[PDB]
């Protein structure tokens, strides 16, 4: 009664007779040690999706029931090691420790428990920090094309937390989870090497449902990673999760659905796809002090084709997130990196959670840069307006793996906005920036402590920084 | 006793139930399955034979087991109605989620009802002033009418509806219903937060709006019926209370989209591009309910998401027919930085007729559209061969159209953080005067820059003066 | 002087016109390719639906 | 066994029923719960029955009983001024329907021999259609176009224009009207009936209102029953104009029925017999022989199209079936050409034979002038100092297209259109500034109405021009052009 | 026509309007019989049925059949399978263009579009 | 042709026109209810054409000198070289002689487009 | 190639010409198996087929198998699922051109259209 016998298997799908007591989506385990999810019940049979490869099962095999719905181990025991879906350790460092186990598919928190975002996800990228701030608990899409630096935007953000996760208290901490879907395993290896060369691996988790895994593992992995992050959320510690990238998740779900012979929808994607992403991404939130206090924050990645943000999957995902960053390929190969297309890049809540000093100095810089774009497409003052824009577009650039603390961003943005850089040679700007911070580190440093600790410039410090910027310009 | 069955099949949102006795649940009846996570509610959708009925489940169907007992409620899904629903957040199947205690009222009513009889239909031409320049100018709204906002992902629909709420609902005197359907959960929470801060709701006191929500995280079964739940709330105010109802539904596309999600599992042969065979009539049984009868007005605003920005798609194509006015938002305008991104050509309205809006207004709007269409016809030649070659009067028309286009922009209060500019409302007669004056050719001496995002011609000249300084 | 200036200005202006013509050629090639894939998928699904019952 | 059946399955308004061994195809049946339905699938073991109503009160094991009589509709003069559902039941609430008789929905269209060719007009009063795209009695003319481009308004103007003759005693010149609203929202029907009553056209109009709240089959039947109504006029020896708004909304309902019936899908997931369907509907338009009273039934099907692409299955079929097309475009609607008719694409196969004869000579080469204008309209943007001849064509063509502007719900008798087209063709308005053209059109008629009444009166009464009448109109236009 | 050809030996001039709707009716019947739709919905048998109809029209030793056939061309696309299939079966093809009639030229034969194997 | 090839004669074969052959193959496939593919051709039409076309060959003197040469003929709707069947054939073939409607109208007869037509192998075999 | 890598130890180059027709063969196989075609006709298993083929060629203890893969591009468009799927894995790309050879540059590598993710 408890255990069924296989009737058919193929394409990663199986049908099993028996299993009369199985819960929907319960984990079966086959005679060969592969595991599957009971996806499609019917009278007299259970249709099952294999997480492992199709070769691992035969007709006539006898199938066990796990007794639990799809679930993952959770807690800090996972911290600092690589895991495949279903919580399998693959770092070769030994078994996973766990605080508990949680279903992969818990419902996202309802309307009442949530709180509007009011804390910043410290980027480390100047353009992201000033123009499209990201608040803890917000969902911000990163969208782009091949080799246009989509991974870098998230990787700099993950590294930047180094300065706080080592801090004295849990208040500012931000734990990190990175999810690779359908990627080259070599890419995951090298990325883990990058995160271990830096200190980041001491506080981050990697989920690595790479290209060789059968479709259901790629389909399931994001939910499992989210279920890991939700433990941190619900225990009152902030968590950031990244997905490179959800388009390959959509492709995996398309393959899995079509092999189930469900109707192909628009653009050959199954009509259910909207649900797939949404019930994932809604699980990021910030919970009000009434039920703990913490956030799960999400950075999904989408690989466009030819910049077509209007394609089905891009628009579908954009309908769910609270913002978007569109990395223009033309700007990347123009040499303007990280190539944020400021016109289309949007943060729907971050302006209410940006660290106050940076907003204070930025002073509507977003519309100013959109105006610079409008000018650059082609009166003497209209021509002059382009010069400071050129300075700013030179200054926003940043190299990989080298974040700036807010105390460093604020002086530079201030100098750019006030125009004190307009007189400087455009080509020397990269020399200026690295130099100006050095000057701040040597002489004005107390001002750097004030800007960093207080969170706002006082009027006295506004005038003081004007004087300091003009002095360094005089140098 | 109540009549019991057993589950026999579970697939996603669909469940098949077998009744041992010949007693059988009527279609659309509500069935309850007890589970430690709280009762699951299912809706009867088909009869298959041999006492087997196929039903749609409204929570996650995980944890169900073949052979589980299923209990018939003896009627369709129903929700509480009446004034006591005001100031509350209501789930699709009637339970509150605002954690302010059980809702109790003299009456419930079922989810499903026939739309109003023709004999009770009502018409009136009471133009409704929104305070939005482009809308009031080129596509006015009507009291008791049905209006729809069409747009691709992220073009401004929800911000637009919130601006409409801030302009309209403040002291409408009637009662309002807001229905969230597959929208962001953040959207619902933020709406509730802002409303408690502006007096529309009062945990202590009295309130003017009823909130019904099933957001994008919920399974498709609930996303289908949540719209009908909000509609059932609205209809009671219409027909029993007798007070004009402000009905807001966002996002209504998710309705038919939800249907598509179940369509495969119910076993329908899929229609074109994967939509339901029942697309037309399944839309109709919802949409026809919303019209205003002789008994009382229902003024309704519907948010229409467009997948892939493709208006030839069956969903919006079927949706346009069911509305009296439609404002179309397009991505191209947003990319050019113009907000609130209303397409001034495709936006259309029943009321734009000489008899109802005034002859001067109608003439001004016609000429404005003519100018914009001329520019849109020339833009290809302008792009390739260049603006220099344009004929003198054509060049003047282009330079005038560009001013008018950027003049149709407007900063809403709800976008105050986005733009950094205080939100501003405009009187309708002022809008007519402004666009008339611009088409008289008074203001071709003004730099185009001046027209961008100010509420009215006088503000344009003031901004020009400030710019010149 | 005017004749020579006219000829030179014409040369420059129509070189720029050819620039923008090439730009539109690129964008319409991309849009043609997207419509090609879309049309193929849309037509194929009709055959699939017909064959699948 | 044979005369009764039991419901095996129910869903989406379609039921599978056991028994009924004597049932005729398409026969109407009754369910014991009170719903009525129509049989469309017959298989060795079951009958497929689509429902004329909600299935919420049908159940497995319901008894189903035959009725023998196939779908039929009441017909007669009493239907005038009333709104009726797809099956002819009253819905306006004004009272019963004074039916003269009944007729089955599906009926053979008139054969080859009883017909005679079109030789009488249906004066729309829509200036551009009468001048350029004639419509005759017994003709079937498609109105096809984009979303919200005045398709309904064109037909409504055509309907309203008949008030002139319908109010007289000229029985032979009368033209009753039937408007079939299908897929429209119900308040649209309410607004349309109010609009007709405000203009007193309701006296001679019949309205079928299978709006989108109705279960799908009622939309399917809604045109055919309407046709059976119209034919009662035709067979009785009178003239009736049937408008279908719109047949694509109906094709969607038939698609739903076919897919739920599990009939094999065709192109674009439409059923394979769509062309047969619309043929059976539209071939009933005809003008009968003098043997049978020379009555006629005239059809104006309406087809909405997405993005203007006629390549879709339904628009292509209907374009094939009909005698001519009126193409409406958003481009023309926006840049000021209302009713926004694309002249180039709007062929009509009856053509000059249909027009009231006076307008034939007056319009004359109007088609040639507009068609030549369209050829150079794009070239004009080159900025070249074009020759005086092409410049003459370019200066007039736009100024003449301007003369085909018209206000909504304001049809003009041909008495009025003849002066306008005459002036536009002979170029007597060539020197007028463009913005004043709309003034001129307004003023010129008034002038003729004030000072030349005996000429307009002949343009009606004679229905034809002569050298002397043309010369007199020349004198009036030459005088008027100098203010 | 074939009776007049074979038995009477008389030459016959045969007119058909419209063969495109023969193909369309073939599509309808094939779909209704439940065969799988071919490209853009036309019946799979399109080539073989069109051939079966067209080859009967051929001339034999005992008397000729000369035939004039009209094809409706959907959306003016001569490359659509229904009209395109017929090019394999015609000695001469005469493309009519409404654009030529717009210029006031009748019978509006597109002079560069027509083909005839006997122009030799 | 292969009888002449293997027996040491020299042979040429002309296929007018393989597009219709593919159409007949799809008719058989669809009436057999086999899986359809792109453009409603059976999924393995590429195999249909390759199985035939690869029979063109020149045998070695050790095998016995002999050759079969092939001239596939294709009908190209609107000049769309990218159409499915032409695409497969071009992927299989060694080169193209590419006739064009435009050039035939212009009176260039036999109307070969020199720019599009290429012969990869034949350049080694044109008369010295 | 793998046996040389793991059991011998030396590095290896595996030349695959042409990967597009591996994709084509995969599509034919999946169509024959009755797996309903996916976008623009390619098979559902395209992604995991390419993964199973290319995931194996990587560095290990003994050495590595590097692979030059010739890429045909349908319709010369880089967004089509076949080349788009392939490019998800490629490390670097070399572009040859007839024009470069004609200019007298041998071997005729384009120095700018060639791109390498290891230029780091
Ligand atoms: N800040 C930067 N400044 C300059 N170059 C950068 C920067 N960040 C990344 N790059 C370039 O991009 C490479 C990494 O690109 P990345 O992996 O982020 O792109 P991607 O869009 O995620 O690509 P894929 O689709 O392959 O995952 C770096 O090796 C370097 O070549
Ligand atoms: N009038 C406006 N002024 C300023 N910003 C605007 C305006 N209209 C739209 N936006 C910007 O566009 C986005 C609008 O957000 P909103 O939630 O209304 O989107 P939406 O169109 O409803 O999205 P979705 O398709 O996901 O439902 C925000 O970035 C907002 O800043
Ligand atoms: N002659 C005219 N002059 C000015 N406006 C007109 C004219 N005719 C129609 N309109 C306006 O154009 C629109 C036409 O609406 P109508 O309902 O006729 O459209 P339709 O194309 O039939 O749409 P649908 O497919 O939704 O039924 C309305 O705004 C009407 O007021
Ligand atoms: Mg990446
Ligand atoms: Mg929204
Ligand atoms: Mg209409």
């Amino acid at each position: 009664n408890e255990t069924g016998r296989v009737l058919a298997v193929g394409d990663g799908i199986a049908r099993v007779f028996g299993l009369n007591n199985i819960q929907a989506e319960e984990l079966v385990e086959f005679s060969s040690g592969v595991k599957g999810m009971a996806l499609n019940l019917e009278p007299g049979q259970v249709g099952i999706v294999l997480f492992g490869s199709d070769r691992l099962v035969k007709e006539g095999e006898l199938v066990k029931r796990t007794g639990n719905i799809v679930d993952v181990p959770v807690g800090p025991g996972l911290l600092g090691r690589v895991v495949d879906a279903l919580g399998n350790p693959i770092d070769g460092k030994g078994p996973i420790d766990a605080a508990g186990r949680s279903r992969a598919q818990v419902k996202a928190p309802g309307i009442l428990p949530r709180r509007s975002v009011h804390e910043p996800v410290q980027t480390g990228l100047k353009a992201v920090d000033a123009l499209v701030p990201i608040g803890r608990g917000q969902r911000e899409l990163i969208i782009g094309d091949r080799q246009t630096g989509k991974t870098a935007v998230a990787l700099d953000t993950i590294l930047n937390q180094k300065r706080w996760n080592n801090g004295s208290d849990e208040s500012k901490k931000l734990y990190c989870v990175y999810v690779a879907v359908g990627q080259k395993r070599s890419t995951v290896a090298q990325l883990v090497q990058t995160l271990e060369q830096h200190d980041a691996m001491k506080y981050s988790i990697i989920v690595a449902a790479t290209a060789s895994e059968a479709a259901p593992l790629q389909y399931l992995a994001p939910f499992t990673a989210a279920s890991i992050g939700e433990w941190f959320r619900d225990n009152g510690k902030h968590a950031l999760i990244v997905y490179d990238d959800l388009s390959k998740q959509a492709v995996a779900y398309r393959q899995l659905s079509l092999l189930l012979r469900r109707p192909p929808g628009r653009e050959a994607y199954p009509g259910d796809v909207f649900y797939l992403h949404s019930r994932l991404l809604e699980r990021a939130a910030k919970l009000s002090e009434k039920e703990g206090s913490g956030s799960l924050t999400a950075l999904p990645v989408i690989e466009t084709q030819g910049g077509d943000v209007s394609a089905y999957i891009p628009t579908n995902v954009i309908s769910i997130t609270d913002g978007q960053i569109f990395l223009e390929a033309e700007l990347f190969y123009k040499g303007i990196r990280p190539a944020i297309n400021v016109g289309l890049s949007v943060s729907r809540v971050g302006s209410a959670a940006q660290v106050k000093a940076l907003k204070q100095v930025a002073g509507s810089l977003k519309l100013f840069l959109a105006q610079y774009r409008e000018v650059a497409a082609f009166d003497a003052s209209t021509k002059q307006t382009l010069v400071r824009g050129e300075r700013l577009t030179q200054l926003l650039k940043q190299n990989q793996y080298s974040p700036l603390a807010t105390e460093e961003q604020v002086p530079l943005i201030y100098a750019g906005v006030n125009g004190h850089l307009d007189g400087i040679e455009l080509s020397r700007i990269g020399e200026f920036e690295s130099s100006f911070l050095s000057y701040l580190k040597s002489n004005h440093n107390e001002l750097l402590t004030e800007i960093r600790e207080k969170g706002e410039l006082s009027k006295e410090l506004l005038a003081s920084l004007k004087s300091a910027t003009e002095s360094f310009v005089a140098t | 006793t109540p009549i019991t069955g057993k589950v026999t099949a579970v697939i996603g949102a669909i469940v098949d139930v077998h009744f041992e006795q010949s007693e059988l649940p009527a279609i659309l009846n509500a069935l309850e399955i007890k589970t430690p996570q709280g009762k699951l509610v299912l809706e009867v959708a088909q009869h298959l034979g041999e006492n087997t009925v196929r039903t749609i489940a409204m929570d996650g169907t995980e944890g169900l087991v073949r052979g589980e007992k299923v209990l018939d409620t003896g009627g369709p899904i129903s929700v509480p109605v009446g004034r006591e629903t005001l100031g509350r957040i209501i789930n699709v199947i009637g339970e509150p989620i605002d954690e302010r205690g059980p809702i109790k009222s003299k009456l419930r009513k079922p989810i499903h009802a026939d739309p109003p009889s023709f004999a009770e239909q009502s018409t009136s031409a009471e133009i409704l002033e929104t305070g939005i320049k482009v809308v009031d100018l080129l596509a006015p709204y009507a009291r008791g009418g049905k209006i729809g906002l069409f747009g691709g992902a992220g073009v401004g629909k929800t911000v637009f509806i919130q601006e409409l709420i801030n302009n309209i609902a403040k002291a409408h005197g009637g009662f309002s219903v807001f229905t969230g359907v597959g929208e962001r959960t953040r959207e619902g929470n933020d709406l509730y937060r802002e409303m408690k801060e502006t007096g529309v709701i009062n945990l202590e006191g009295e309130s003017k709006v009823a909130l019904v929500f099933g957001q994008m995280n919920e399974p498709p079964g609930a996303r289908a019926r949540v719209a009908l739940t909000g509609l059932t709330i609205a209809e009671y105010f219409r027909d029993e209370e007798g007070q004009d109802v402000l009905l807001f539904i966002d996002n209504i596309f998710r309705f038919t989209q939800a249907g598509s999600e179940v369509s495969a599992l119910l076993g329908r042969i899929p229609s074109a591009v994967g939509y339901q065979p029942t697309l037309a009539t399944d839309m109709g049984l919802l949409q026809e309910r919303i019209t205003t009868t002789k008994k009382g007005s229902v003024t309704s605003v519907q948010a229409v998401y467009v997948p892939a920005d493709d208006l030839t798609d069956p969903a919006p194509a079927t949706t346009f027919a069911h509305l009296d006015a439609t404002t179309v938002l397009s991505r191209g305008i947003s990319e050019l930085g113009i907000y609130p991104a209303v397409d001034p050509l495709d936006s259309k309205s029943r009321l734009l007729d000489a008899a109802v809006v005034g002859q001067e207004h109608y003439d001004v709007a016609s000429k404005v559209q003519e100018t914009l269409q001329t520019y849109k016809s020339l833009q290809d030649i302008i792009a390739i061969l260049g603006m220099d070659e344009l004929s003198e009067q054509d060049k003047l028309t282009v330079e005038r159209a560009r001013k008018i286009q950027r003049f149709l922009s407007q900063p809403f209060a709800v976008a105050e953080v986005f733009t950094g500019i205080p939100g501003k409302l405009v009187r309708l007669k002022d809008t007519v005067a402004s666009f008339k004056a611009v088409l008289e050719g008074k203001y071709d001496n003004i730099p185009e820059h001046a027209f961008y995002m100010v509420g009215g011609i006088e503000d344009v000249v003031a901004k020009a003066e400030k710019l010149a300084a | 002087q005017g004749y020579a200036a006219e000829i030179s200005a014409r040369r420059n202006a129509m070189d720029n016109a050819s620039k923008n013509a090439g730009d539109m050629i690129n964008r319409y090639s991309i849009l043609y390719n997207r419509t090609r894939q879309a049309v193929i998928t849309n037509e194929l699904v009709d055959i699939i639906t017909g064959a699948s019952s």
